[PDB]
DNA sequence: CACAGTGATGCAAA
DNA sequence: CACAGTGATACAGCC
DNA sequence: TTTGCATCACTGTG
DNA sequence: GGCTGTATCACTGTG
């Protein structure tokens, strides 16, 4: 965690939960990992919220769902 | 005078280790004069006779690829397990029993009570009709179980268990079936009898596969048999009827071939993708067992059709790793309301965030939200904030009080309403799936079902929209679709919960610490001992030897 | 022999004892990963693509046309030639041994992308038995190419087969297969020369012969240095296989082969003892009737690699060998292996 | 028949909680007719007499600022803080005796014990000469103490436990001191009797002081006073000297108002920098002290000289807080042995990778060398890897076959004899420092501890200068310099050591989930009076009925 | 009024309740962090720079004549006209009160640093007992200047105080104290109006009166609403003090007090009663011989302030209050307290 | 040289 | 509707 | 014959 | 009259 604690809703579709999140993309070897977008004040998500390939996640690796 | 039965059961329940109880004896022999409680010696003497591996059974017809030796006991896990340099690396401490030597112990310990029970229900106590025993099997993966210096493999930091609790026993007597034993308590932690401890990931697919084949093997040879026992004199005859639903969702995905838990395919009592259960969320059916997983299987090796990736995917539900345990399709209640509880806290936490209206969603303001949550909660309801999602708290969230005070932050009054609606739906719910005996403990609750699922659903799609338009959780499906159906096919929902291993979690931790040596090639056995003996009921029966 | 370390991306987890490397026109493939395979690349074969000293794993998507086959873990492995990869035995993740002969090729290669053709094929009369840690090859004379087999490990068999020893491994008979891909024909012969069976050993593939070097027999326990020549001649009738003990030998288990040049090999790593370690690499000079065996140079092994206990590794088919060390120290860390490259 | 306090110490030794124990004599009750063990009732009443608070006391002259009552128990340890709105949050609870109930309580306990001692050096049971007793003070902060569900304070995560350990009784009879009495396991967890148990931060200032402030009070009061009791019909007189050496030293620079963590000054005993400790590493001198440090910081606040930042710190020595409690200077033998085998661990690393002929490494290198010296250390040693040392791994990683076990990583055997000797000479000053009694146990080793340590200093000066030529750590500069010296002070080094207070912390750990209610009001009294019952020599003394 | 949150760095643990803000010609300044002052900031003063609603708490350097002060939890603080501030009283980190006066000031300013310079005065005649909590202004009267004290909180006298109840407090007398600053002396005047200790109150400094609000006195329990007017007057002879009740006073503790306009001055924060917080806002217009209390417009309060149990604050001296929320929990280190920016016109 | 366990095995003692 | 504790207090009941 | 105590290779609180 | 047994209170831990 540090002070990247990633245990906050991303969106309000956040499907991510502590409790029975599992690795979608082949990169979250222990905690998930999160996008950043500079909208606004800038934010960061949930990878498996944006409905993003492993593809596409490889590439990034900025506007969210609700900032598009 | 004191029996070396009773000493053991004396010092068994109340948590004594040896050391404890040989100093206690010492100190009561040395002041009193009088030898009150029995030697260590004579103790250990004397829990022979409980352990596996002591009474004479045989098999009719002889069990397919298992010894007819009777006089088994503690074995090694990996049951010859190559640990050559050359093939694949070993590293797993894991002790068992065999299965039909640990059914045997457990039946002749609850001969006592299988007896009372058949004279209470009005029959002669000598018939060898034969029986039908079932037990429900339990698969855990504990964490943070730190691991120990000296010689041998380097083991992980993870523990895996493996028990079994009888829960019914039936005897024909006629043209129906009469029940002379059921465990008034079956979530209790004094009926859990461990049958393998092994300290190996749960992910680790290989080297769980390596270690459990021998007891599936066992219980399939087992499963079409009968066993005659010398019980109270007359020798019985006993069938057995497995029915593994202890699992949690993980393992079940893990064990029953299904993909990862996160996919399109969130179910493993149906077949039903997520935009599908969004859309629907009401009806439903079971549609899912282990032979049709194997032919899933099967079918999506061989590719008979000559279909691409995503075409076979769609052929083959969600299957692409061949099972290997029998799994009873079933719903585990303590992690549907642990997720349960999860679900309505984030619920909470948008509605005090005015997500309908105005969902400028601020990198700061999402934190806020659930600071003024929690803070609230605190002060109102006396909830600290945990990381993860337990029982009690989940006991203490459902409440409608709860609701009550998280009301106070919400501006809106139709939220109010609103939610308010939907805790009183999911508390008229919940005591369906939890009871023993929903037909007769909560009659109205659980013929008042399809109902109030139906609308948990309505309000859930019309005044929740903002959450769940194409993503439903994998619980909630469950709950609101096949829980009559279970009902009806199983009996209750809860009586076969995972409560009894997790607290035989609670107990494995407390005996590897307190209970046995501490070095790295004995803990696993010495644990297990422990364990099976604790589980007794005919040690536990003194203690209640009180009153009668 | 120059020794070097590759860095292994977030797909380290994915490379586990006994996999599989296949050479593809220049091209290295990873086959027989750890566990069932995910959704990210359901095929189960990876793109091992190593570049500066670095190592990626990208997934490969299998033809219309093909079985999407379990991951092997200790497969017997051929070059067949129009290039073909002939893969038999092995165990599946569920600890089952599979009789079961797959033949992998390419259907059509993109811009840098390449996709698999996968073909299983089911054997007809004395079929081997399950097994796994055996050795074919494939020999061909006067116009005909056949595959030899030989032995490996095994279970039990179902009739002397308990649960208190479910897991125990016996080798196998000494008997070598001979089996036709044109019809898929298995058969067997009894050799006199050969009597203890063999389990982790090197062949190496001439043009009517099969090298035997190496091996480890379970009953005796012990790591003979027996050297065997096992010629197929192949007449419009039945063929006929004749085996012969030649001198020079020597003791390996678990070895990794390269051919570094024509009619050349190289032999890295193995186990001469149960913890001591086979430090020293052998050249093997063939011909087209007579072998030869010597000592090279050992290669400047760092201070891991001399003292670990365990070591395994595959051939890249470029004259270079991937072989790993096991990294011993996981508190809730990714990393456990630690990867070297050598090149001969 | 077994009598009560028997039954109570059974019940307290055997780790018994009350429910077992009811259920345990339920059941022999109901299988044997007749009443063996005495009811839960009676164990309570009969404990009563165990408790502080309960025999007759007196003081004279009487203590400042401490009442005259002679009956109170478990007392509020926040001592009437004001938990209004307006003030500042109160965020702990806390529960402690007082000091001088707990110090008569725990002389009447041990009543037969001095008894004992004064008959086997042939003097009169009825002497009522003053007895002398000096006392053993520790403070620890725990970490990872779970919070509970309720309502009231929201307390941290984090525990602080105060306890006190009776060391020696010394009686003045004709013109010489005897010794009544001497702990012969003065670390173990049986004699740590707790004072004072609260739920704060350790690195809390404001909390902490405001917490042990009266414990402070009560002990500056009784230091200049004698106390009158009653003992087998006789009254006596007794003088208290306490020592306060538990402290690590995170705490006891956090209380002794010194500079938190590393500085230029480096060593609680003297005023030496890290430089100046680097180039002497042989010479120096004890001059730290609590009336001194007062001082120093009296300086510090008026600044008479009128000097800028550095000349003032300069001049103070790095004390920038006022101290308030007199902690002795010495040494703590776990904490020092735990350092030692970090830096040689460290040590090991370096030596593994030659620094020594490359002056530079990279990270990954780094990192390659520490993972090889953790997996060769399971082969030879049978050892795993520990995010932070312990002392099992400190003991198992100072013997001789450790250093064996890494020589054959090492490229050349130059270095091999080096490390051997630097080794060899560790483990020669070792027990010097770690014995209970240096002069009569290892007088050899006790008298050739310069020449040893000149070795070491000029090994590391010479040899491994890579990483010791201006910069010695604290540990190792108080082991080469300040220790020859504390032995001929006080008598021994691991006498007084933290050991006592760490074991009880597992005592605390077991009692807080098995032996203690459940809530965030009696918990701490509970645990309190259970421990204070679990270190109880009259009770301990009834196990010990066979021999 | 607005009110906007603001971010801290590193060192937010650096801010503990009661902390006091000093204004330096347009900059703001910090006292009275936690624990004793690490080795960033040996002084223990900080400047606290705002920008673009992001708070940065950078080090401050001493003089070379300064005195360094003791960190103060709850310090009586005034502004005397060379600017400089006089601080009495408080709590330093070793819970212990002190009766020392600082006298701070501006050495020297540079480029984004500043020098400070403090004093310490030793006080003669009936000095006042140490305390917090109290309130001291400045009186200018007939071209003469001096200090007014009032009582606050402090521990149990040195002969009367029990280790059973070590950390009890108790109001002091209700005693005014005059203290002259050009010779550091001071003397004790008794009140017939003033009867009961006040702890936590609000001053108001005017020409030649000190204007008492609010208060809460321990012994009774209660917060009354009284309004007192203290008349200094500075002849040739011996100062005369008297005082006045007037109706229209509010009850209020712990209130923040900001100075908007000439002749006008804002009342923020505070609490009625235990479990209640006055989230009301009242407006003080100062006249020549009488004052006006008017209670001006609610600030649109977050939903995490309105149901928090305490909150604390202080001034910044240019219309704007610095308040803070213990919010979050005590758990892995993500914030511990919320600090918003309050701006009255 | 921390120290009280921790359980099975085996030889000595009454 | 997990369940066996966790200890101190108060009151009904029996020798 | 039944009891009793030494021994082995470890633990946990740091 | 005094000892004994049991209900009650707000919590725990394995998840
Ligand atoms: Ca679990
Ligand atoms: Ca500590
Ligand atoms: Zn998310
Ligand atoms: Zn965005
Ligand atoms: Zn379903
Ligand atoms: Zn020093």
């Amino acid at each position: 965690e540090s002070v990247t604690g990633y245990w906050i809703t991303c969106c309000p579709t956040c499907d991510v939960d502590i409790n029975t999140w599992v690795p979608f993309y082949s990169t979250e070897l222990n905690k998930p990992a999160m996008i950043y977008c500079s909208h606004g004040d800038g934010h960061w998500v949930h990878a498996q919220c944006m409905d993003l390939e492993e593809r596409t996640l490889i590439h990034l690796s900025y506007y969210c769902n609700e900032h598009v | 005078g004191l029996q070396p039965a009773v000493c053991l059961a004396i010092r068994v329940n109340t948590f004594l280790s040896c050391s404890q109880y040989h100093k206690m004896y010492r100190t009561v022999k040395a002041i009193t004069g009088r030898q009150i409680f029995q030697p260590l010696h004579a103790l250990r003497n004397a829990e022979k006779v409980l352990l596996p591996g002591y009474h004479p059974f045989e098999w009719q017809p002889p069990l397919k690829n298992v010894s007819s030796r009777t006089d088994v006991g503690i074995i090694d896990g990996l049951s010859g397990l190559a640990s050559s340099v050359d093939e694949y690396p070993v590293d797993t401490i894991a002790k068992r029993f065999r299965y039909d030597s640990a059914l045997v112990s457990a039946l002749m310990d609850m001969e006592e009570d299988i007896l009372e029970g058949m004279r209470s229900q009005d029959l002669d106590d000598y018939l060898n009709g034969p029986f039908t025993v079932v037990v429900k099997e339990s698969c855990d993966g504990m964490g943070d179980v730190s691991e120990k210096h000296g010689s041998g493999p380097a083991v992980p930091e993870k523990a895996v268990r493996f028990s079994f609790t009888v829960m019914r026993i039936t005897i024909e007597h006629g043209s129906q079936n009469v029940k002379v034993f059921e465990e008034p308590k079956p979530n209790s932690e004094l009926c859990c009898k461990p049958l393998c401890l092994m300290l190996a990931d749960e992910s680790d697919h290989e080297t769980l596969t390596a270690i459990l084949s021998p007891l599936i093997a066992e219980r399939e040879a087992m499963k079409s048999s009968e066993l005659t026992l010398e019980m109270g004199g007359i020798p019985r005859t006993f069938k057995f009827i497995f029915r593994g639903t202890g699992y949690d969702e993980k393992l079940v995905r893990e064990v029953e071939g299904l993909e990862a838990s996160g996919s399109v395919y969130i179910c493993t009592l149906c077949d039903t993708t997520r935009l599908e259960a969004s859309q629907n969320l009401v009806f439903h059916s079971i549609t899912r067992s282990h032979a049709e997983n194997l032919q899933r299987y099967e079918v999506w090796r061989s590719n008979p059709y000559h279909e691409s990736v995503e075409e076979l995917r769609d052929r083959v539900k969600g299957v692409s790793a061949k099972p290997f345990i029998e799994t009873v399709p079933s719903i585990d209640a303590l992690h549907c309301d642990i997720g349960n509880a999860a679900e309505f806290y984030k619920i909470f936490q948008l509605e005090i965030g005015e997500v309908y209206k105005h969902p400028n969603a601020s990198k700061e303001e999402r934190k806020r939200w659930q600071a003024t949550l929690d803070k609230h909660l605190r002060k109102r309801m006396n909830l600290k904030p945990i990381m993860r999602m337990n029982g009690n708290f989940a006991r203490k969230l459902m409440t409608q009080e709860t609701v009550d005070a998280v009301c106070e932050l919400i501006p809106s009054e139709e939220r109010h309403e609103a939610l308010r609606e939907l805790m009183d739906l999911y508390l008229k719910m919940k005591p369906v799936w939890r009871s023993s005996c929903p037909a007769k403990e909560c009659p109205e609750s659980l013929c008042q079902y399809s109902f109030n699922s139906q609308r948990f659903a309505e309000l859930l799609s019309t005044k929740f929209k903002y959450r769940y338009e194409g993503k439903i959780t994998n619980y909630f499906h469950k709950t609101l679709a096949h829980v009559p159906e279970i009902i009806e096919r199983d009996g209750s929902i809860g009586a076969w919960a995972s409560e009894g291993n997790e607290s035989g979690n609670k107990l494995f931790r407390r005996f590897r610490k307190m209970n046995a040596r501490q070095s790295k090639c004995y803990e696993m056995e010495d644990v297990l001992k422990h364990h099976w003996l604790y589980t007794s009921k005919y040690l536990q029966k003194f203690m209640n030897a009180h009153n009668a | 022999m120059s020794l070097q370390m590759v860095t292994v991306g977030h797909n380290i987890a994915l490379i586990q004892p006994g996999f599989s490397l296949m050479n593809f026109d220049g091209q290295v493939f990873f086959f027989g990963q750890k566990g069932w395979p995910k959704r990210s690349c359901p095929t189960g074969v990876f793109h091992f693509d190593i570049k500066q000293n670095h190592l990626k794993l990208k997934p490969a998507i299998f033809s219309k046309d093909s079985c999407y086959l379990p991951p092997l873990r200790y497969p017997a492995t051929c070059s067949y030639k129009k290039h073909q990869y002939i893969i038999h035995g092995g165990k599946t993740p569920n600890n089952e041994l599979s009789d079961k002969i797959y033949i992998m090729s390419v259907a059509c290669k993109n811009n840098k992308k390449v996709t698999f053709r996968c073909t299983e094929k089911d054997l007809v009369g004395d079929v081997p038995e399950p097994r796994y840690g055996h050795s074919i090859d494939v020999v061909y004379s006067r116009g005909k190419s056949m595959g030899v087999l030989f032995g490996g490990r095994s279970y039990m068999p179902s009739t002397q087969r308990t649960t208190e020893k479910w897991n125990s491994v016996a080798d196998c008979l000494p008997h070598v297969f001979l089996i036709d891909f044109e019809f898929g024909c298995a058969t067997s012969y009894i050799l006199p020369e050969l009597q203890d069976g063999l389990s982790f050993h090197v062949s190496i593939a001439r043009n009517d012969t099969v090298y035997i070097l190496g091996g480890h027999s379970l009953a005796s326990n012990i790591r003979p240095a027996n050297l065997y020549r096992i010629r197929v001649d192949l007449p419009l009738g039945t063929p006929a296989v004749n085996c012969t003990v030649l001198p020079g030998g020597i003791s390996v288990s678990s070895a990794i082969l390269t051919q570094t040049n024509n009619d050349e090999f190289v032999i890295v790593g193995g186990y001469q003892l149960e913890n001591q370690k086979r430090m020293v690499c052998s050249l093997v000079s063939l011909g087209d009737n007579t072998i030869e065996i010597s000592e090279m140079e050992t290669p400047d092994w760092t201070s891991d690699i001399k003292h670990s206990k365990i070591w395994f590794g595959s051939n890249m088919g470029n004259g270079t060998i991937f072989l790993g060390i096991p990294g011993d120290n996981k508190q809730a860390m990714s990393e456990a292996f630690y990867f070297y490259t050598l090149r001969c």
